[PDB]
């Protein structure tokens, strides 16, 4: 038949992206349990600045989502080729004109550029209207990342709910979190503040928090708790204020969707998902 | 007609709570909806009678919301052939069985999504997070299911005394993953959650392994806040409760989008504070 086109996105610890070695292969490294890290060649743009051409280079990808992809491919017996989403975004539906268009991985999947999204992709109503999600491979939610020392109670802190330019907070553009804030009228005051400061990627937002250019970053707890466990100048605050899950994304008429979901459930049940958590997500503190 | 659905449920507070109907008025009032229960006349006949009861709870509130937005009516009944669902001699009983054998269009309750069930019914998206947790008296040293005290029980003297309520998703998981633990545990099988909490509180049991969401609820209401779930509410085999539908059900898509809309619009949070909030 054909290899499956897998689209993913840079998002540690789910997807790490590193340059290939000179010979074009990926450097062999080992997990914190001493096992070899499984890496795959993933092509992606090497210019990621907005408004710029996106000619791609082979790169190296590994992490929670890559281990999951490998498990899926072996389980259900398909071959694949991985690429990084060209615009660097997860995917929202935006007004164009009276048209609406999907960007990011959502757009690539719907257009046939990808056959499956394997990433920390949040399951929500908006996306589920257009694509099929698997049962969640990861249960998590949203929290807030700040600089150590910064004191805010959480999502109900007056510095968020009654904002000014003295305390800047944000999320990632064209992400499920951007959608969550735009969707809910009760959050519109926060949404209007954030739309002036949203970042192109989680990594840049996290760095901006470290650099005291961003006072609070609202994002996926599975990612923020990992960053906090690794960078001791960063902390999460308020615990989860909303719960969400990540799922494998496929078109509504994929032949793979039943067995992907069954494999996900099997992996939760037999401890495989737990092993991935120990390997990639929770091993530091 | 095709819009009026047979729906099955099962009592398990606070997700589904059953009450006696008013002898007069014979009408369900307040936050409750009608639900019937087939009750046998005796054990020498197949004869029985539906008794009119009233149901309420977190999952009943979910059903009311789905009924409102997906636009269906329903005839809610309580399962009598088993509980949540177990495959016995290759035949499903419980809520799962009712759906498989087409007696119900859907099952709504504290029904855990797992692989073997998903082979015979379709599940909605999960709408309550759950999995397997462990309840112990505060301070008990247990890391989790994989603790050696559970894995290799007889490596200790006296051995840890621990059990579950048999025949549900939790036992099925343990039987598959930890054969020695499982065959050891059966001697501590508990008839139900209330029995198990009594066993724990009076020291007849050291640990109770069960559905995470129900244990977190019980921990929240425990007199003295002495029984807790371990690992600060750790969960093995994370999954959720799902609405079970017949394979290829034309209701699944609208139900999924509805549940996701409830979550996205923050309607689930209020149901959670309403039904699942505890003192502890
Ligand atoms: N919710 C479980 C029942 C309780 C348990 O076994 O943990 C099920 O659907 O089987």
């Amino acid at each position: 038949s054909t290899r499956l086109k897998i689209v993913t996105i840079h998002q540690e610890p789910f997807v790490y992206v590193k340059p290939t070695m000179s010979d074009g292969t990926c450097k062999e490294e080992f997990t914190v349990n001493g096992d070899p890290v499984k890496k795959v060649i993933c092509t992606g743009p090497n210019d990621t600045s907005p408004g710029s051409p996106r000619h791609t280079v082979p790169q190296c990808c590994y992490g929670f989502c890559i281990d999951l992809l490998i498990k899926l491919a072996r389980t259900m017996n398909f071959t694949y080729e991985v690429h990084l989403v060209a615009d660097g975004k997860f995917g929202t539906q935006e007004r164009v004109s009276n048209k609406k268009e999907w960007n990011g991985m959502m757009g690539e999947l719907l257009s046939g550029q990808a056959d499956m999204i394997v990433a920390p992709l949040t399951i929500n109503n908006e996306r589920a209207q257009y694509i099929e999600f698997s049962k969640p491979f990861k249960y998590q939610g949203l929290t807030i990342l700040v600089k150590k020392g910064t004191r805010i109670t959480g999502i109900n802190d007056p510095r968020l709910r009654n904002p000014s330019d003295k305390f800047i907070y944000a999320t990632v553009k064209q992400s499920s979190v951007d959608i969550y804030f735009r969707r809910q009228v009760e959050l519109s005051t926060m949404y209007r503040h954030m739309e002036k400061h949203n970042y192109e990627s989680a990594a840049e937002a996290i760095q901006a928090v470290r650099d005291n250019k961003l006072h609070a970053f609202i994002w996926d707890s599975a990612v923020l708790e990992f960053e906090a466990s690794q960078k001791c100048d960063l902390v999460t605050t308020g615990e989860l204020f909303f719960r969400s899950g990540f799922g494998i994304g496929m078109r509504k008429d994929s032949p793979w969707k039943q067995n992907v979901s069954l494999s996900i459930l099997k992996s939760h049940e037999n401890g495989f998902m737990e092993d991935l958590d120990k390997t990639w997500v929770r091993y530091q503190e | 007609d095709d819009n009026h659905l047979s729906i099955v449920t099962l009592e398990e507070a606070p997700f589904v709570i059953v009450e006696d109907i008013d002898p007069l008025t014979e009408t369900c009032v307040r936050n409750t909806v009608p639900c019937r229960k087939f009750v046998k006349i005796n054990n020498s006949t197949n004869e029985g009678m539906n008794v009119k009861k009233c149901c309420k709870g977190f999952c009943i509130d979910i059903l009311k919301k789905l009924s409102r937005t997906v636009k269906f009516t329903y005839d809610l009944y309580l399962v009598t052939n088993g509980k949540h669902g177990k495959k016995v001699n290759n035949v499903w009983n419980g809520m799962i069985g009712e759906v498989v054998y087409q007696r119900a269009v859907m099952a709504v309750g504290s029904l855990t999504i797992n692989e073997e069930r998903s082979e015979v019914v379709d599940f909605s998206v999960p709408f309550v997070e759950t999995g397997i947790s462990v309840m112990v008296s505060r301070g008990t040293q247990v890391t989790g299911l994989s603790d050696k005290k559970f894995q290799r029980p007889h490596d200790y003297s006296p051995p840890f005394r621990f059990g579950t309520v048999p025949n549900g998703s939790t036992e099925r998981n343990i039987r598959n993953n930890y054969p020695y633990m499982h065959q050891y545990m059966t001697r501590f099988n508990q008839r139900g959650v209330e029995d198990a909490l009594v066993s724990l509180k009076t020291g007849k049991l050291d640990a109770f392994i069960y559905d995470a969401a129900v244990l977190n609820y019980k921990a929240g209401r425990d007199e003295g806040c002495k029984l807790v779930t371990i690992g600060s509410g750790y969960i093995f085999a994370t999954t959720g409760y799902g609405i079970a539908l017949q394979k290829g059900s034309p209701w699944k898509r609208q139900i999924d989008l509805a549940l996701l809309q409830f979550v996205g619009d923050g309607e689930m949070e209020e149901l959670e504070t309403l039904w699942l909030t505890g003192i502890c």
